[PDB]
């Protein structure tokens, strides 16, 4: 499934990349 | 995929896919380790939830009036939502107000089933 | 309300409602203090997303085949999902498989719309 | 809205109560 494609991409990310993904999403949606 | 490429893919998911994705990360990685995606994606799903209400891909049931059977309208609300008494009477008594939303994120069909079960209680409902 | 009561209400929410509930807490409390509800609710929403699929209140698009147009079909999947090449190819190649789900949690119309575009590129699609 | 009714109920909870809401939810959905 598509989400399974996204999950596999996320778990291949380094801990710095996961953190960058997290930082960006929260940023774009105005998170504090 | 790029981080940005993954963010745009995540941004295209339905509210249900995002929920499943997260639930799937929690089971696989544990609540603690998966928490970063859980909190990072909730705003995205919240956005999708709102975009679905504005694109009419999902609807909600707004209470326009509880009529002459406030208590009977509140009954159906509790049955539907599970709210305790105080809170249910609080929501019902907000009728006529734009946020007297009994339920949202439902299908037209389900919205119709709710609108009717509410009207059968002598209330005026509006499906948005 | 009781905790058991609050919990029962949350289990009565739609995926979209839970999503919006979590997001409001995050905007209200911040990602760190809202985290607990975010992580604890995702499974609740995941369960609701699966329930919607089973009750046919939400639909998914399943690829039964891509035919001689593997490339063009992957182009549409990439268009619809934002998946990158590798990942898109992976999913498309899963055609005929139960988990060749291109998109789910969509409305019948959206599901139809998607089915159309995929069939247009040479694929055989099933809506569930 | 209904969600607002739940939120107002949640923010009234004490930290110990909130912790119990969370365990239970996670408990009922096979959380680890």
């Amino acid at each position: 499934m598509t989400i399974d494609e996204i999950i596999e991409a996320i778990e291949k990310l380094t801990v710095s990349e996961l953190a960058e993904l997290v930082k960006k999403l929260e940023d774009k949606f105005g998170v504090t | 995929m790029t981080i940005d490429e993954i963010i745009e893919a995540i941004e295209k998911l339905t509210v249900s896919e995002l929920a499943e994705l997260v639930k799937k990360l929690e089971d696989k990685f544990g609540v603690t380790a998966a928490a970063p995606v859980a909190v990072a994606a909730a705003p995205v799903a919240g956005a999708a939830a709102g975009a679905a209400q504005e694109e009419k891909t999902e609807f909600d049931v707004v209470l326009k009036s509880f009529g002459q059977n406030k208590i009977q309208v509140i009954k159906v609300v509790r049955e539907i939502t599970g709210l305790g008494l105080k809170e249910a009477k609080d929501l019902v008594e907000k009728a006529g107000s734009p946020d007297a939303v009994i339920k949202s994120g439902v299908s037209k069909e389900e919205a119709e089933e709710i609108k009717k079960k509410l009207e059968e209680a002598g209330a005026e409902v509006e499906l948005k």
